């Protein structure tokens, strides 16, 4: 019998940034 | 205006610790602010090294007048990064603050600004369209070279952050601080103990500190070499404060080192308590008591943990490695169990047979980085580093594949083992005991002749085969179990009925068993290939069976009074069945 | 728990790095270790040394409640650190200790309560208790070497058979209060 093969599984990466306000006065 | 801190005016009050050696690196600081151009120097290091210190010690010694004369007035100022951005709430309240700050040292030609922690700026302070990022504030004058700032950095930090601000690199020139060695690192002890001894009113001897630099890093590996020696040498000054009464601990003594390195470490400590010593030369007959027969078994796995508690042991290896190999029904896999037990450490198992297949070693290491499962972490590591001093089982290790061995080979030789997040796990104070199946067919198996024949050689070229010379070369022992004898299964029987008795105590049932009725029980389930197992299977058919019957539906449903005998007549056991 | 009682105090009676972490599994008691060194003072079973100090839980979620302003958070997180260090003998119980590592980064800024406390934490000026579990310390606080290294990992074991008795039976008065119930001897056991 042949050998086996596994294969990985790779997650990806992707966030959320939040916002900072600056009032001008 | 108060963001910074002049850090020359901080050490005339004794608020920066003194700086004892890094002459080369102070040297090539100030070095570097005296050439025309990349006068910005920057500290590159690893955590603990003490590049925060070389930044501000500096100032101490401007102040203490051991500096070159063009060195010999400079203010130099600490930027705290957090005070900058506590009010700026308002458009251009950035820019003021930072502006104003940087007007002040270009004028002036002779002040420092010392930041630590760099890469913080790098992503300073942007909220909707601004992009005022403070190292583009502070480009422009970095470039002309009118003001020189010191920049302290971790290399992850370094490489990850500052390395992708081109622009800022190439002004900063790279100052490269490494851990000083075991003679190096007493000296600083010696200079820093005298602030550390008022703080505790104790006078630490010189033979400890000595010994915090030498215990720390042989034990405690989690952190470099000078914190962690003070750390040691810190605390140890705190618990001799906290004596019970009048402070008796008035100097901490070599013992008060290896204590204080003992707990930081989750080490067995030196000196070991007589509490400890009962135990340990009490560990002769309990193992025994339990488990009958294999007395060489028990005696190497307590003879490795005396040598190892005694102070006599492997450098970096642990306390001990073995192979238990021998029939089924053996107590190979008991006397470990039971062994965890007599010491109160906790008991880590680990059953081979699911590690067969070769990629299933991730679940013991870790998965890489970026997978699904490398938050979920190794099982191994994580088990060891909760656990240090334990009784680390892996059961039916013959299942597992071949490149499961290979990780035990660093375990065995090294004691150190590398796992996703790159941990290191130590495994100098943990037992290794690895319970083989091989040549099992052999030793039940009869010869074509007359006289049956020991396969127990048979049996071990199983092992020899199984097991390469490097995985055999790093164990301390390989005990070959023997069966068991006839007088040992009556021992056996006891114990089965000492764990039937406290069965039917829970329910309020005793139980007295002759003697004529154990050696027929005994002879009865006997088996040499078999072991000790069969014995199970006599005792729930003869006595748990009857007993069960009764006290579902029965008589025995409390009071018990049970009594068991043999007639030899019928040759057959009696059930007493008393309502009680 | 008087052996890492005893650990932690002396961690906080250290010159620099008194900041205790205390790191063991779900239920072993840690927040128990930290919030009843409290009790203990006001009962009185302390050392002296730790007397007249007031603990302090710090809340995160209220920190970040109306930070929507920027420099909110860093004035709101600064002005607190200056009263401990204002009265020198108050410690600060932040459990949870994980999470504070990236809270009060706006877009891609790296100022956060680490960073906000790391200078403060090497200089022992104040003092503070934290409590994490292993796979959280070991997955997120781990990966901070610095923040890591001001903190001194106190572990916590789970307790035995014999030692858990004694902890209901001091419980058991709070628990039958609640039901108006009483518990016998052998239904602990
Ligand atoms: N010459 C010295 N060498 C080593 N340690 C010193 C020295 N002088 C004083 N120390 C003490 O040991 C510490 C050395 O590490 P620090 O400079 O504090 O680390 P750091 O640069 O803040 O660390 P990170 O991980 O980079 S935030 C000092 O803060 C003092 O407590
Ligand atoms: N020498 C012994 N003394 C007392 N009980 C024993 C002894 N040997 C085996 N037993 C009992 O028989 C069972 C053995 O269980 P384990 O030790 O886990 O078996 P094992 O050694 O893994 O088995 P194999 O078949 O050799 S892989 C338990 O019920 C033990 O209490
Ligand atoms: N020595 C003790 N005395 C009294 N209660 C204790 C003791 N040890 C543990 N407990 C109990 O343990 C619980 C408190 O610890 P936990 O609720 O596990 O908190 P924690 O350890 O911060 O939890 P996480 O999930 O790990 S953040 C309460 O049920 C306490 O009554
Ligand atoms: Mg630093
Ligand atoms: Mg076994
Ligand atoms: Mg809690």
């Amino acid at each position: 019998g042949k050998t086996n093969d596994w294969l990985d599984f790779d997650q990806l990466a992707e966030e959320k940034v939040r916002d900072a306000l600056k009032p001008p006065s | 205006e108060n963001f910074t801190t002049n850090l020359n005016q901080l050490a005339r009050v004794g608020g920066i610790d003194p700086l004892i050696g890094r002459e080369k690196e102070l040297e090539r600081a100030i070095q570097v602010l005296c050439r025309r151009r990349k006068n910005n120097p920057l500290l590159v290091g690893e955590s603990g090294v003490g590049k925060t210190a070389i930044a501000e010690g500096l100032a101490w010694r401007i102040v203490q007048g051991d500096v070159p004369e063009v060195m010999a007035d400079c203010t130099i100022y600490s930027l705290d990064i957090g005070s900058l951005l506590a009010g700026t709430k308002y458009r251009g309240d950035f820019e003021k603050r930072f502006k104003a700050l940087l007007k002040q040292l270009e004028q002036d030609t002779n002040s420092i600004l010392f930041i630590d922690e760099i890469h913080t700026i790098i992503g300073a302070g942007a909220a909707s369209g601004g992009q005022v990022d403070a190292a583009n504030l502070i480009k422009p004058l970095l470039s002309s070279g009118k003001i020189r700032v010191i920049g302290s950095t971790t290399y992850q930090e370094f490489s990850n952050i500052f390395e992708k601000d081109r622009a800022l690199a190439r002004r900063f020139q790279k100052i490269d601080i490494t851990e000083p060695s075991i003679e190096e690192t007493v000296q600083i002890i010696n200079g820093l103990k005298p602030k550390y001894e008022a703080h505790h009113d104790v006078r630490y001897t010189a033979k400890a500190v000595r010994a915090a630099v030498e215990l720390a890093v042989k034990y405690i590996n989690d952190r470099h070499l000078p914190d962690k020696a003070i750390d040691v040498i810190d605390e140890a000054g705190a618990r001799a404060r906290l004596m019970p009464v009048s402070k008796r601990k008035k100097t901490v003594n070599v013992a008060d080192i290896e204590s204080v390195v003992a707990r930081i470490a989750r080490i067995p400590e030196k000196s070991v308590s007589q509490s400890d010593r009962d135990t340990l030369k009490n560990l002769g007959d309990r193992l025994k008591m339990l488990v009958f027969g294999q007395d060489k078994a028990i005696e190497a796995l307590t003879e490795a943990i005396k040598m190892a508690r005694a102070g006599l042991g492997h450098e970096h290896k642990p306390v001990g490695s073995f192979l238990f190999a021998g029939p089924t029904g053996v107590g190979k896999t008991e006397v470990t169990v039971q062994l965890s037990k007599a010491l109160g450490i906790e008991l880590l198992r680990f059953d081979m047979s699911e590690y067969m297949e070769r990629h299933t070693v991730s679940r013991l290491i870790g998965a890489p980085p970026g997978y699904v499962g490398f938050d979920q972490g190794g099982l191994l590591t994580d088990a060891v580093i909760k656990h240090p001093h334990a009784v680390l089982l892996l059961d039916e290790i013959e299942k597992a594949h071949p490149d499961v061995f290979n990780i035990l080979l660093q375990v065995m030789d090294n004691g150190t083992l590398t796992d996703n997040n790159g941990r290191k796990a130590d495994f100098r104070n943990v037992v290794l005991v690895m319970t083989t199946n091989a040549g099992v067919r052999e030793t039940e198996r009869k010869s074509i002749g007359l006289i049956h024949q020991d396969n127990s050689t048979d049996a071990m070229e199983e092992i020899k085969k199984i097991f390469t010379p490097e995985f055999r070369n790093r164990l301390d022992n390989i005990i070959w179990f023997d069966h068991l004898s006839t007088d040992v299964i009556h021992q056996v029987v006891d114990k089965f009925i000492v764990e039937l008795q406290v069965q039917l105590d829970q329910k309020g049932v005793s139980l007295e068993v002759s003697q004529e009725a154990r050696n027929w029980l005994a002879e009865k389930g006997y088996d040499r290939a078999m072991g000790a197992r069969p014995m199970a299977r006599v005792i729930q058919d003869n006595l748990k069976k009857p007993l069960a019957n009764e006290l579902l539906f029965g008589s025995l449903v409390d009071g018990g009074q049970v009594t068991v005998a043999l007639d030899k007549e019928k040759n057959e056991l009696t059930y007493g069945f008393q309502s009680a």
